[PDB]
């Protein structure tokens, strides 16, 4: 609190000085730039010809040509002349063409995919590491399997042969499978692409094998990388029609995965991380190793583990030092992560009704008896069963 | 940690905001990307603007029609999707303008300036073929009989068609690959491709079937034609249960999609002209789950056996996997191989690798015999169980 | 349901081919025929040190002179043994001679394939059995070991092993054993393959061994006599 | 074909339980409600008939509550159709046990025996389990006054006040709230019975035509089972007006 | 059908919570369309067969626009009735819309609904 | 055969188009054409898909 504060105040102030110093450089201070670069720009823009019509640079031919596809609608076989070199152009990028007669002027700009924008979500877990404790042994494993062959090459090189190519995170929700993928990805800072399994089965047919191959192929280009496939139970569970359920849809998606991961087309040291809450839906071929390598199983929380699982939920909320953990272990046990989330939410819910804007032991206790009953009730009790 | 997380959250927020302004503002600051060697090229570039032959428009020649009255007529499809008929190149050979060949034609005059390298006629077929690596026999377990037939059938007629003439048969049009999965079939397939110096083109059956059927038909035909241009090639169709599944068509299911794509492939197998020395290799679980209709046995030739490793058989794969790897061991390859039940090759291969991951856990950096012993017990249980559907009731 | 009349174009049932995979997850059984007896070895499957080997067995009596050790799916073995036990005792009153090891194996073999999706009765099934049984006993033709399998075929064998890997456990047994040999060497040969195919290793509460000599009754081994056979693995 | 359908009657479903058993409970919800209440010197059944019609002739005055025996009574909660078969099985069981026993039939004994038939169908025979939960009221010496509840699931329960049929969750609590363990006598209990029926119906307004009330009261040497005539129930409908005040107060 | 054409002043004056579209339903051949037409000859007012057949797709973004056109002409050309026989392909339950043609069918439905609130 | 007038024998496996509602509009154009050039009887063939 007070110990932190002097340094915090200083960091914000160091950053202020940094902002203010930029303004003086762009406006007044020049030495190599001068009036001279201003004129270089004018002279280059007029020769270059504004508007510049966008193209995409697929590949460069060394003889003073390039093969461009103009983005207007009809492609052109241009020359590489005027303010760029063959090597200065880079593949899969957006380039400037002279509008009057198309020769490729150059690459200032890069082209991002339309696909990647939607898929992508930023890397960082909202529950900090070493506070996703509780099955603490398990948390370590993912750091070893996906993160490590990319972070540290030393062990792998001495070990020899093929590295890992995935992990599968499975078992009851609430043991934090999403938080783990995000941690390793954060650390490496490998582009984290994220798609829910339900996107694999949508109304249009063959979208599933299509999305998954494009997603991977994009991961290889933007490599090293982490692909997260969140909650692949949907394949069978969902259908918009007869064609969208059933064997053709289920097979095509599974079949694509098999070729993509270790098969002919392969992948680099790009890892796929799969979250699944049921491996009942998943086959023995995607639970096969060497395209999954170590599988991580989370079991139901143990009596001692349950106290550590409860702490994580309590940390996101307000920090308890007045909750009796024994009462929770005594009342229910060998119930999911999801049950510990259920006790927490219900306490917050009763406090909300009063307009009490805290949770205390009292809110946890009052809600706790109804929640245990409620767990059993969630699955049918019928008339009187 | 509730009070501690807010402090940190605010401090980042402020520093992050300020950054937005600095980045935008600095930019590249009115510089030129080309630098000094392109200055001479600017002067050229201007001459070209005056010129009518620049810019060229890429197109493709769709069809050859003669009613010649100047110099040979060709109909090309422009990428604004207007058809135009153009004529023989200004100085280049007529033998460079062909059907399914790419050509550069003038934007302002529309006559063939220069022909270009061929193929861009399908959009989809170009997408369906993917990257090619090579892995060698060392890396793929076993020197067994099952391994040996793959080479003899694929490598020998394509490498030397001479041998196949001597016997008095043609080099296979078709070749069949069968064996249950998790045996390293794809791995073995990559390994023969390097030796033969026969290009392998990998293909996925899941791309072929699509919502409206017909795309997969044109794709398959175009795909055979491309391969036909290549000499001593293999079209390897991986993971197919479209061109690979059961023969049956429901008539309101995704089964329609399968049946069009299979049906063109039958036409291709025979060919418009035969396919002596061209191999298509197809992977199926076993030949009894493959069509009796797409399988018209004379053309397909040999069926190459691969089978699920035996207890002896897995003893053999495990020495290759271990030897390739860098490992320090005291315990032997046979013991651990007998330790495994009959299941798949894949569990037994993972042991060799898992012993290396236990070494990092153990706080070594290379494996030891105890890591090895630990790996068999966990691995046999893990991969085999906790998988597969819990129903085989009410399916077709 | 999905076809339970399912033939392949080769000319065998898919369902029978599926039946073996179940055996492979289950327990391990070794039967060896010796001139001087039949010894039967079976996995007890320890998993606590509280399970008592004398009180519970998986070497079970068909007759007071005949034993059967079971492998594969446990439920499935029990149904075959209860019909076989009565057939055997009824045989004893009538003939007044012990039942040949072959005679009992033939009866159980009828049950293995008779399945069909519909028209099922107790004599028929909805899916074929995935157990292989080693019926070992001493009769008047001498000590015999007959082997019955999931395909419902009976074969004479002087050594058969079936378990985690059926063919695997039989290949270890092919290397060691020789046809005509002493009781101790046959008992040794049964234990030795057993630990190597399994995940589990040899103990005296890990496995159960009982030996039938000719001129003896079926004896289930005492705590001490089970431990004596462990010294020679 | 028949091999390409599902209904998971004898076959277990992904649930671990059959569809047919769970569905039967839904049919029971939108059909007329039956409750049994305990009194100190008798037991009583009160039921809402399956007839929502405004005109009944009273051809059969058992259209919900049927008196099986001179020692027993039942109610129907569910479909009247599955009840018809069950009613005939009950007149035989109830009298058979009595021929032998010479003692008023135990409420528990009857239900467990019946529940066995309900479960027999769902498990085997390829028949669905009856869409009727039967509410048994009776008296035997070794438990005392009893009420037992029967399900299509083969579940039984020993109760002192319970209700099954429509809006059952509300109904059992409402019987608990007004009537604790051993609190209320037979006459005052008959009133309570109508009061819950007025509130809970498939279709509102409680009338003589819509209700049938049955008493088990032990008379001088015999246990007497009577279904009350429309006239008597009416005196209870005014009593039920008085009862609403009384619960609150 | 008849009352707002003949005398709208009466309609306005009562005060009501108006519905959007009005729905006629029964099994086919029950005379529902027949009758709406029958009244139209008796009233003496224009009729317009407005159906998915009238709507034309061949360029992307032409389909919803056509919906606006029909609505703007109807309001101009009072008294009139727009009658939709089958909204059986103007409105479908599936919109795949990864295809240009499929994407227009969804747009056509959206526009029908928004113009109809005003009408 | 007997009549010998203007005829539209309209195959309905070519009215159909990739876009939706272009095929409907098209059939309509044929009906208008038949009216101009009476007499006409319009034979609709293969209406198991139109």
């Amino acid at each position: 609190t007070q110990c932190r504060l002097k340094l915090l105040k200083l960091e914000r102030i160091k950053d202020y000085l940094l902002m203010e110093e930029e303004f003086i450089r762009n406006q007044e201070q020049m030495k190599p730039l001068e009036e001279k670069q201003e004129e270089e720009r004018s002279k280059v823009d007029d020769l270059r010809g504004t508007p510049m019509s966008v193209g995409t640079l697929e590949e460069i031919i060394d003889d003073n040509h390039a093969i461009v596809s103009t983005s207007v609608g009809s492609e052109h076989y241009v020359s590489i002349l005027s303010f760029v070199d063959k090597d200065l152009l880079e593949p899969g990028c957006s380039v400037l063409l002279n509008h009057k007669v198309h020769a490729v002027i150059g690459v200032l700009m890069d082209d991002t995919d339309p696909l990647v924008t939607v898929m992508k979500v930023e890397k960082a877990p909202q529950e900090t590491y070493a506070d996703i404790g509780g099955l603490d042994n398990q948390i370590q494993e993912i750091k070893e399997s996906v993160e490590l062959p990319l972070t540290h090459p030393e062990y792998y090189e001495e070990m020899g042969i093929k590295p890992p190519k995935g992990v599968i995170l499975y078992g009851p929700p609430g043991t934090g499978k999403t938080l783990l993928a995000k941690a390793v990805a954060n650390q490496t800072s490998a582009t984290f692409l994220r798609v829910v399994g339900s996107e694999l089965i949508q109304k249009y047919l063959g979208d599933g094998p299509k999305l998954v191959r494009e997603l991977f192929r994009v991961a290889e280009e933007h490599a090293p990388s982490i692909v997260f496939i969140d909650e692949i139970d949907a394949i069978g569970t969902k259908r918009y029609d007869s064609n969208s359920g059933g064997e053709r849809e289920i097979q095509r998606t599974m079949l694509e995965l098999l070729n993509q991961l270790d098969g002919f087309d392969s992948r680099g040291d790009v890892k796929v991380i799969m979250a699944t809450n049921r491996i009942e839906t998943l086959d023995p071929a995607l639970i096969r190793p060497g395209r999954i390598d170590r599988k991580i199983e989370f079991p139901l929380p143990d009596e001692k583990t349950k106290k550590r699982i409860f702490q994580i939920h309590t940390s996101r909320m307000t920090l308890a030092d007045d909750v009796t953990l024994d009462d929770l272990i005594m009342a229910k046990d060998d119930l999911s992560g999801a049950d510990i989330k259920a006790i927490c939410t219900e306490a917050g819910l009763m406090a909300l009704r009063e307009r009490r804007m805290k949770v205390t032991n009292e809110d946890f206790k009052k809600s706790k008896e109804n929640v245990l009953y409620k767990k059993q009730e969630g699955t049918p009790e019928g008339l009187y069963l | 940690q509730s009070t501690y997380s807010r402090q940190i959250k605010q401090v980042e927020d402020d520093i992050q905001q300020l950054l937005k302004k600095i980045n935008e503002l600095t930019g590249i600051k009115e510089s030129d990307t080309g630098l000094a060697p392109p200055a001479l090229w600017d002067l050229a570039a201007d001459k070209q603007t005056l010129q009518s032959e620049q810019p060229l428009q890429v197109a493709r020649c769709t069809k050859i029609i003669n009613a010649d009255s100047e110099d040979p007529k060709y109909i090309i499809n422009v990428k604004q999707f207007a058809k135009f008929v153009v004529d023989l190149s200004d100085q280049v050979a007529p033998t460079d303008i062909e059907e399914g060949m790419r050509v550069g034609v003038d934007r302002n005059k529309y006559q063939i300036h220069i022909p270009l390298p061929p193929k861009i006629d399908p959009t989809v077929t170009m997408m369906q073929v993917e990257e090619k690596p090579d892995v060698t026999y060392s890396d793929v377990g076993g020197c067994k009989e099952q391994i040996e037939k793959l080479r003899e059938v694929v490598e020998t007629p394509l490498l030397h068609p001479e041998r196949f003439v001597n016997l008095g048969i043609e080099p296979p049009k078709g070749v069949l690959l069968f064996g249950p999965p998790g045996t390293g079939k794809t791995l073995c397939a990559r390994a023969v491709a390097n030796r033969t110096d026969a290009c392998f083109i990998p293909v996925i059956g899941s791309e072929l079937v699509q919502k409206y059927v017909g795309e997969g038909a044109r794709m398959v035909r175009e795909l055979f034609e491309m391969a036909r241009t290549k000499k001593a090639c293999l079209i390897f169709f991986d993971e197919i249960d479209a061109i690979g599944g059961a023969r049956f068509d429901d008539g309101a299911g995704g089964d329609n999609e399968v049946q069009r794509t299979m049906l063109e492939l039958i036409n291709q197998l025979d060919g418009f002209d035969p396919r002596g020395n061209i191999k298509v290799l197809m992977a199926t679980n076993r030949p009894d789950t493959l069509d009796p209709a797409l399988m018209r046995p004379g053309r397909l030739d040999r069926k190459i056996e691969f089978s699920l490793p035996d207890l002896e058989g897995r003893t053999h794969i495990f020495k290759i996997h271990a030897r390739s790897m860098s490992v320090e061991r005291d315990i032997r390859f046979e013991l651990l191989a007998r330790l495994c039940p009959n299941s798949t090759g894949a569990e037994i291969r993972s042991v060799c690798t898992e012993a290396g991951m236990f070494a990092i856990r153990a706080r070594r950096k290379i494996a030891t015999e105890k890591d090895f012993l630990e790996a068999v017990n966990k691995v046999i249980k893990s991969y085999a169980k906790f998988s597969a559907t819990p129903r085989y009731m009410t399916y077709n | 349901d999905r076809g339970v009349n399912t033939f392949s174009p080769e000319g065998r049932l898919f369902q029978v081919e599926y039946a073996i995979e179940g055996h492979k997850l289950g327990s391990t059984a070794i039967g060896i025929q010796t001139s001087e007896g039949v010894c039967l070895a079976v996995e007890k499957r320890i998993t606590s040190p509280l399970m008592e080997p004398s009180s519970i067995e998986k070497i079970v009596e068909i007759d007071a002179h005949i034993g059967c050790a079971m492998s594969g799916l446990i439920a499935d073995a029990k149904t075959l043994i209860d019909k076989a036990r009565v057939e055997t005792q009824n045989h004893w009153f009538t003939y007044n001679e012990t039942m040949t090891v072959e005679s009992v194996t033939q009866a159980v073999s009828n049950l293995a394939l008779q399945f069909g999706e519909e028209d099922a009765d107790p004599g028929a099934m909805s899916r074929p059995f995935g157990v292989a049984l080693l019926f070992g006993g001493v009769d008047e033709k001498g000590p015999q070991l007959f082997h019955m399998d999931p395909s419902g075929t009976f074969v004479q064998c002087d050594a058969r092993a079936i378990g985690s890997a059926s063919e695997g456990a039989q290949s270890s047994l092919q290397e060691v054993y020789h046809k005509s040999t002493t009781l101790k060497e046959a008992i040794k040969s049964s234990l030795i393959i057993l630990k190597q195919v399994m995940e589990e290793k040899l103990n005296a509460t890990n496995i159960e061994l009982a030996t039938v000599q000719p001129g003896q009754n079926f004896h289930m081994f005492t705590k001490e006599e089970l431990e004596e056979v462990i010294k020679d693995i | 074909m028949s091999r390409r359908y599902d209904s998971r009657t004898t076959i277990f479903s992904p649930e671990g339980r059959l569809y047919q058993v769970e569905y039967a409970m839904e049919a029971i919800g939108h059909a007329g409600t039956c409750l049994g209440i305990l009194a100190n010197d008798g037991v009583l059944l009160a039921a809402e008939r399956r007839n929502i019609h405004k005109l009944l002739d009273e051809v059969f005055f058992s259209e919900k509550i049927y008196k099986l025996n001179e020692d027993m009574a039942c109610s129907v909660a569910g479909i009247t159709s599955d009840a018809n078969v069950l009613t005939n099985e009950l007149r035989l069981i109830a009298q058979r046990y009595l021929l032998q026993y010479q003692e008023p039939i135990p409420c528990e004994q009857l239900v467990t025996a019946l529940c066995d038939i309900k479960q027999a169908y769902t498990q085997f025979g390829g028949k669905r389990p009856f869409g009727v939960s039967l509410l048994y009221i009776g008296w035997d010496k070794h438990y005392g006054f009893q009420l037992y509840q029967s399900d299509p699931s083969g579940n039984y329960g020993g109760w002192k006040a319970t209700c099954i049929g429509n809006n059952s969750a509300a109904a059992v609590s409402m019987l608990k709230q007004d009537y604790k363990e051993g609190e209320m006598t037979l006459k005052s209990a008959l009133a309570l019975a109508v009061k819950v029926l007025n509130k809970t119906m498939d279709v509102s307004k409680l009338s003589a035509e819509k209700v049938e009330i049955a008493t088990l009261t032990r008379e001088n040497g015999k246990t007497v089972i009577r279904v009350l005539k429309q006239k008597e129930v009416e005196q209870l409908i005014k009593k039920h007006e008085e009862e609403e005040a009384k619960a609150e107060r | 059908v008849e009352l707002p054409l003949t005398h709208f002043e009466l309609y306005k004056q009562i005060g009501i919570d108006p519905p959007r579209g009005v729905l006629m339903y029964g099994p086919p051949g029950c005379g529902k369309t027949m009758l709406a037409k029958a009244v139209a000859h008796h009233t003496t007012a224009a009729f317009i067969r407005v159906v998915g057949s009238e709507f034309v797709q061949k360029y992307l973004g032409e389909g919803p626009r056509m919906v606006r056109d029909v609505f703007r002409l109807a309001k101009e050309n009072a008294p009139a009735i727009i009658f939709i026989d089958e909204i059986d392909a103007i409105a479908t339950k599936r919109f795949d819309a990864q295809t240009g043609a499929d994407r227009e069918v969804q747009r056509i439905l959206l526009e029908l609904l928004n113009q109809m609130d005003g009408f | 055969s007997q009549l010998d007038c203007n005829f539209l024998k309209v195959v309905s496996s070519s009215i159909v188009d990739k876009y939706i509602g272009e095929s409907a509009r098209l059939i309509r154009e044929m009906f208008n054409y038949a009216r101009d050039h009476q007499p006409c009887i319009i034979f609709m063939d293969e209406i198991d898909a139109i």
